[PDB]
DNA sequence: TCGCCCCCCTTCGGTGCTTTGCACCGAAGGGGGGC
C-alpha cells in the first residue's frame, strides 16, 4: 500500500451510510472473492468489522480481460449518492495521433491500482460490506475498505490525483522521457538508445515501488506492436484494434445502437463512415428490444460502410516540424467526413461531423461547425489549429458572411475542387425587381380554433385564399409565402408582416427538419429571383391590409 | 496578517465550470505562471476532493508581449456576496467621462499581498489542462485575492486609498477609478504629458508593489432617415416600418400620412410622389431623431444591457440600455486591423470597447446580446480578448427586420 | 446488478419571447471506446 497521503472525503451534509444487503452469488464467484478477500486481508487492503458498524453494500464478481482473474466489485451506488462531489481531473482521452516518433517506447501497468492507494480513514467505515456463503449456512463475514475500492465514486479522481503526484519527481528529473498516463496504463517514449531506455525504465519502475505501484512483467511490453488505448502502435503507424461488427438477419432498436457506436469508433480512422440512415431506424422507438427492419438506404449505407472497414488502414505520428492540414468533403444530408494529415496521403486521423443543429440551416452554416469541431480537437490532440482544405469557393463564403447578419469566420483555409462543393443554393435580392408581380401574402390561425387561412393579394390583380386545418399562427405565415412562391413566376417581390417567416427565410437555409420550410426552400431554389419585404401589420400599409382583410 | 470573512449569496454554492482546451503556448505559459506562483505561496496545488472549477486561460497583449493568466471569475462573482451590503464597495467617479485622456493600468498584482478567507479559497479552483491528455489536469486554488474575483478590488480597497492619496493631492483634477483589477486615470493634459505623469504612477505603485482613451470623441450615432429626391413604394414601407419602431421609443412620431400614401395593392418598384402633407411628416420626424431622447436616466440599482448589430464592412452598431427602447447611449463601432476579414475578432473587439467605455461612464460592464452563435464565439473569441476582466453575455440570432441603426 | 473519462445520436424538458408555438439549449437515455 502506498505510504502516500491519504485524500480527505466527506459525505453530503445531513446524510448517512449505506445499510444495503448483500445478494446471492454463484459459488465460484465466491471462491475468487473470498481468494481476493483472505488475500487483501493479508496484504491489508480490507478490515474484518463487526454489528458496532451499521453499514452495508452488495458485493459481486466479473473477470478481467486477463481470463484467469477476476474483479471484485461493490455496488456501491447508494453510498456514491451520499458521497460529496468531486472534481474530475481526468479531462479527456489521449490519442494515437498526438503521439512523435520515439526511438524507444515500453508501455506498463500497475498491479492491483486502486488496491495500493489508501483510503480515508474517518471513511472507511461507509465501505463495509458482506462476503456470502452459497445456501446462507453460515454467516458471511463483514469486511471494510482502507484502500480504494472499485465502485466509489471517488475513486478514479483519487488514484489519477496521487499517480501523478508520485510520477511528478520522476518527469521532472526527466523532461526528454515522454510518460502519457491514463489511470495506471504508462506509455514511456524516449529518444534515448535502448540501453539507456531501459535503464530509465528500471528506475521508473523502482519508483513507483517504493511508493507502493507494482509493474508485473505480464503487462510490461517492450516490443512492438504495442498494445495501448485501444490500439496497436507501430515504429511508423498505428491502427485501431480489430472492429467486429454485428451481422443479423434481425435487427432490434439495441443492435442498431450498438451497430452506429462500432461505426463512430472506426471514423476515428477509416474515411467516409456514415450513420445518418442506420440512426434514423432509432428515432420514434419505444423499445430496446424492438424489432426494427432496415430501410433500403439504410441497407446500403451499412454496405457502404462493411466495404470501407474491409480495407486495411493505419493512421502516422505527428511531425511537430510541420504543418497540420484538415481536409473536408461533403457526404450529403447534412453528412461531413475529414482528414487531418501533415503529408499527403498519410493521415494521422479521420473523422466525420454529421448533428442536425437547429431546425434550418444550411450547408455553408454546417461546414462552417465542422470546421470548428476539427479545431477543438486540434487544439486537444495537438495543442494547435490546422490549415483547412475546404470544397466551397472563396466567392461562395464572401458572399455568404458579407449577405448573413451573424459575425462568423473561417481560419485559413484554400479551395479544394472536390465535389460536391458547398454552395448558397439561393439568394434573396437586396432591391425590389422591376417588372416582377408584386405579392402581398398574409397568414392567420385562430390560437383556440386550430384553423386559419393563407392567402395573397397582387399589384397584376390576382388574389388566392386556402383555409388551413390543424395549424398555428407561424404555420399560416410560411404557408402564405409558399402559395406566392408557388403561383408566381421566376422573379417576385413578397411582402410579408411576419418577422418570423422573414427570420428564417433571410438566413438562407437549404434544409429542415419542418416539410413546409423544406418546401418553401425547394421553391426558392427553382425561382430566379426573389425579394422578400417586411411591413408591420394591422397599420393599414397599402397591400399588406388588403390581404389582411382577405384573409378574413 | 489578518483576512476578512467572506460568504456567497444565500443558497449558493461555489461554482462547477469545466476547463476547455487550451492551445501549446498557453498551456505552457499557465505552467511557468503557475509554478511560480505556487512557489511564492500565491496558490497551492489541491486535488479532486475540492468540488470547485474555474475556467483558466491566458492572454498576450500587443501593448506587452509577456502573458497574462486569466481565470473566468464570472460565475463566482455572480455568486459572491455583494459588498455594497457588506459596506466595502467603491463608488464610481463622475468626472471620468469628462476628461480628455484615460489611461487603464494593470494592478491586479498588488492584490496578491492580502491573503484570502481561508474557508472562501476552495472556491478560487481552477485545473491547467494537458496537451492530448498526456496527464490528469493540475489543480490549484488561491491563498491570496485572486485577480478577476470580484471582493479583491473591494478587500484591498483601504490599502489602495491610502498608497493612491499622496499621488492625487497632488494631483488633484486627474481622476482614479479602480475596477476589476484595472485603474482608470483621466487628465486634462496634452496627449504626451499626459502619458510623462502616468509613468510616475506606475513607479509610484512600483516602490509598494497601457491603454489610451478619449471618452470626449466617442460619439452618440442616432437613427438617420434615407434622404432621396424620388421615393418607390418600397422606400416608403422600409421608411414607413423604421418610424413604427422608433414610436417605441421617441415621442410623437406619424405614419399616417404615409401610410395612406401607399393605398392600394402597389407594385414595390412604382415610384409615389411626396404629399404636402407627407414631407412635413418626414422633415418633422427627422428632427425628433435630431437629438437625444427625454426621460431617460441611469439607475444604478438595475444592469446595463448592450445589444449589438453587424452592418457590414467593418461597421457594428450597438445601444446600451437597462430598460427597452429607453438606451442610454447609441453607438456605431468601427476598427482598422489591416487583415479585412475576421468577423469574430471585429465583435471581439467591439465588446472590449463598449464595456470599456460603460466602465468609464457608469462604472460597470453591461450584459451583452451577441450577434454570433454560441459555438462560432466559443471557437475563437479568447484569441482576440486583451481585457483582464470578462463581461457577461449571451447569444441571440438578430434577424434585422428594420435597417434602424444604419 | 459497480466507478470515472471522452466521443455520437435521440429525446425531453426548461427558458424567453413585446410568444400562445417556437427555437434554443443542456441533461439524460442509448451506444462505442479507455482503465
Ligand atoms: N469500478 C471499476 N473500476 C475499473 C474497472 N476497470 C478498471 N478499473 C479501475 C480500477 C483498476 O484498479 C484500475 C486499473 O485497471 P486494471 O485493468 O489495470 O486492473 P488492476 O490494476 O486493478 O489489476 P491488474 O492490472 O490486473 O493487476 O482502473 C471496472 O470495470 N470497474
Ligand atoms: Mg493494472
Amino acid at each position: 500500500i502506498s505510504p502516500i497521503e491519504t485524500v480527505p472525503v466527506k459525505l453530503k451534509p445531513g446524510m448517512d451510510g449505506p445499510k444495503v444487503k448483500q445478494w446471492p452469488l454463484t459459488e465460484e464467484k465466491i471462491k475468487a472473492l473470498v481468494e481476493i478477500c483472505t488475500e487483501m486481508e493479508k496484504e491489508g487492503k480490507i478490515s474484518k468489522i463487526g454489528p458496532e458498524n451499521p453499514y452495508n453494500t452488495p458485493v459481486f464478481a466479473i473477470k478481467k480481460k486477463d481470463s484467469t482473474k477476476w474483479r471484485k466489485l461493490v455496488d456501491f451506488r447508494e453510498l456514491n449518492k451520499r458521497t460529496q462531489d468531486f472534481w474530475e481531473v481526468q479531462l479527456g482521452i489521449p490519442h494515437p495521433a498526438g503521439l512523435k516518433q520515439k526511438k524507444s517506447v515500453t508501455v506498463l501497468d500497475v498491479g492491483d491500482a486502486f488496491y495500493s492507494v489508501p483510503l480515508d480513514k474517518d471513511f472507511r467505515k461507509y465501505t463495509a460490506f458482506t462476503i456470502p456463503s452459497i445456501n446462507n449456512e453460515t454467516p458471511g463475514i463483514r469486511y471494510q475498505y482502507n484502500v480504494l475500492p472499485m465502485g466509489w465514486k471517488g475513486s478514479p479522481a483519487i488514484f489519477q490525483s496521487s499517480m501523478t503526484k508520485i510520477l511528478e519527481p520522476f518527469r521532472k528529473q526527466n523532461p526528454d522521457i515522454v510518460i502519457y498516463q491514463y489511470v495506471d496504463d504508462l506509455y514511456v517514449g524516449s529518444d534515448l538508445e535502448i540501453g539507456q531506455h531501459r535503464t530509465k525504465i528500471e528506475e521508473l519502475r523502482q519508483h513507483l515501488l517504493r511508493w507502493g505501484f507494482t509493474t508485473p512483467d505480464k503487462k510490461h511490453q517492450k516490443e512492438p506492436p504495442f498494445l495501448w488505448m485501444g490500439y496497436e502502435l507501430h515504429p511508423d503507424k498505428w491502427t485501431v484494434q480489430p472492429i467486429v461488427l454485428p451481422e443479423k438477419d434481425s435487427w432490434t432498436v439495441n443492435d442498431i445502437q450498438k451497430l452506429v457506436g462500432k461505426l463512430n469508433w472506426a471514423s476515428q480512422i477509416y474515411a467516409g463512415i456514415k450513420v445518418r440512415q442506420l440512426s434514423k431506424l432509432l428515432r420514434g422507438t419505444k423499445a430496446l428490444t424492438e424489432v426494427v427492419p432496415l430501410t433500403e438506404e439504410a441497407e446500403l449505407e451499412l454496405a457502404e460502410n462493411r466495404e470501407i472497414l474491409k480495407e486495411p488502414v493505419h493512421g502516422v505520428y505527428y511531425d511537430p516540424s510541420k504543418d497540420l492540414i484538415a481536409e473536408i468533403q461533403k457526404q450529403g444530408q447534412g453528412q461531413w467526413t475529414y482528414q487531418i494529415y501533415q503529408e499527403p496521403f498519410k493521415n494521422l486521423k479521420t473523422g466525420k461531423y454529421a448533428r442536425m443543429k437547429g431546425a434550418h440551416t444550411n450547408d455553408v452554416k454546417q461546414l462552417t461547425e465542422a470546421v470548428q469541431k476539427i479545431a477543438t480537437e486540434s487544439i486537444v490532440i495537438w495543442g494547435k489549429t490546422p490549415k483547412f482544405k475546404l470544397p466551397i469557393q472563396k466567392e461562395t463564403w464572401e458572399a455568404w458572411w458579407t449577405e448573413y447578419w451573424q459575425a462568423t469566420w473561417i481560419p485559413e483555409w484554400e479551395f479544394v475542387n472536390t465535389p460536391p462543393l458547398v454552395k448558397l443554393w439561393y439568394q434573396l435580392e437586396k432591391e425590389p425587381i422591376i417588372g416582377a408581380e408584386t405579392f402581398y401574402v398574409d397568414g392567420a390561425a385562430n390560437r383556440e380554433t386550430k384553423l386559419g387561412k393563407a392567402g395573397y393579394v397582387t399589384d397584376r390583380g390576382r388574389q388566392k385564399v386556402v383555409p388551413l386545418t390543424d395549424t398555428t399562427n407561424q404555420k399560416t405565415e410560411l404557408q402564405a409565402i409558399h402559395l406566392a412562391l408557388q403561383d408566381s413566376g421566376l422573379e417576385v417581390n413578397i411582402v410579408t408582416d411576419s418577422q418570423y417567416a422573414l427570420g428564417i427565410i433571410q438566413a438562407q437555409p437549404d434544409k429542415s427538419e419542418s416539410e413546409l420550410v423544406s418546401q418553401i426552400i425547394e421553391q426558392l431554389i427553382k425561382k430566379e429571383k426573389v425579394y422578400l419585404a417586411w411591413v408591420p401589420a394591422h397599420k393599414g400599409i397599402g397591400g399588406n391590409e388588403q390581404v389582411d382583410k382577405l384573409v378574413s | 496578517i489578518e483576512t476578512v470573512p467572506v460568504k456567497l449569496k444565500p443558497g449558493m454554492d461555489g461554482p462547477k465550470v469545466k476547463q476547455w482546451p487550451l492551445t501549446e503556448e498557453k498551456i505552457k505559459a499557465l505552467v511557468e505562471i503557475c509554478t511560480e506562483m505556487e512557489k511564492e505561496g500565491k496558490i497551492s496545488k489541491i486535488g479532486p476532493e475540492n468540488p470547485y472549477n474555474t475556467p483558466v486561460f491566458a492572454i498576450k497583449k500587443k501593448d506587452s508581449t509577456k502573458w497574462r493568466k486569466l481565470v473566468d471569475f464570472r460565475e463566482l462573482n455572480k455568486r459572491t456576496q455583494d459588498f455594497w451590503e457588506v459596506q466595502l464597495g467603491i463608488p464610481h467617479p463622475a468626472g471620468l467621462k469628462q476628461k480628455k485622456s484615460v489611461t487603464v493600468l494593470d494592478v491586479g498584482d498588488a492584490y496578491f499581498s492580502v491573503p484570502l478567507d481561508k474557508d472562501f479559497r476552495k472556491y478560487t479552483a481552477f485545473t491547467i489542462p494537458s496537451i492530448n491528455n498526456e496527464t490528469p489536469g493540475i489543480r490549484y486554488q488561491y491563498n491570496v485575492l485572486p485577480q478577476g474575483w470580484k471582493g479583491s478590488p473591494a478587500i484591498f480597497q483601504s490599502s489602495m486609498t491610502k498608497i493612491l492619496e499622496p499621488f492625487r493631492k497632488q494631483n488633484p483634477d486627474i481622476v482614479i477609478y479602480q475596477y476589476m483589477d484595472d485603474l482608470y486615470v483621466g487628465s486634462d493634459l496634452e496627449i504626451g504629458q499626459h502619458r510623462t505623469k502616468i509613468e510616475e504612477l506606475r513607479q509610484h505603485l512600483l516602490r509598494w508593489g497601457g491603454y489610451e482613451l478619449h471618452p470626449d470623441k466617442w460619439t452618440v450615432q442616432p437613427i438617420v432617415l434615407p434622404e432621396k429626391d424620388s421615393w418607390t413604394v418600397n422606400d416608403i414601407q422600409k421608411l414607413v416600418g423604421k418610424l413604427n419602431w422608433a414610436s417605441q421609443i421617441y415621442a410623437g412620431i406619424k405614419v399616417r400620412q404615409l401610410s395612406k400614401l401607399l393605398r392600394g395593392t402597389k407594385a414595390l418598384t412604382e415610384v409615389v410622389p411626396l404629399t404636402e402633407e407627407a414631407e412635413l411628416e418626414l422633415a418633422e420626424n427627422r428632427e425628433i431623431l435630431k437629438e437625444p431622447v427625454h426621460g431617460v436616466y441611469y439607475d444604478p440599482s438595475k444592469d446595463l444591457i448592450a445589444e449589438i448589430q453587424k452592418q457590414g464592412q467593418g461597421q457594428w452598431t450597438y445601444q446600451i440600455y437597462q430598460e427597452p427602447f429607453k438606451n442610454l447611449k447609441t453607438g456605431k463601432y468601427a476598427r482598422m486591423k489591416g487583415a479585412h476579414t475576421n468577423d469574430v475578432k471585429q465583435l471581439t473587439e467591439a465588446v472590449q470597447k463598449i464595456a470599456t467605455e460603460s466602465i468609464v461612464i457608469w462604472g460597470k460592464t453591461p450584459k451583452f446580446k451577441l450577434p454570433i452563435q454560441k459555438e462560432t464565439w466559443e471557437a475563437w473569441w479568447t484569441e482576440y480578448w486583451q481585457a483582464t476582466w470578462i463581461p457577461e453575455w449571451e447569444f441571440v440570432n438578430t434577424p434585422p427586420l428594420v435597417k434602424l441603426w444604419y
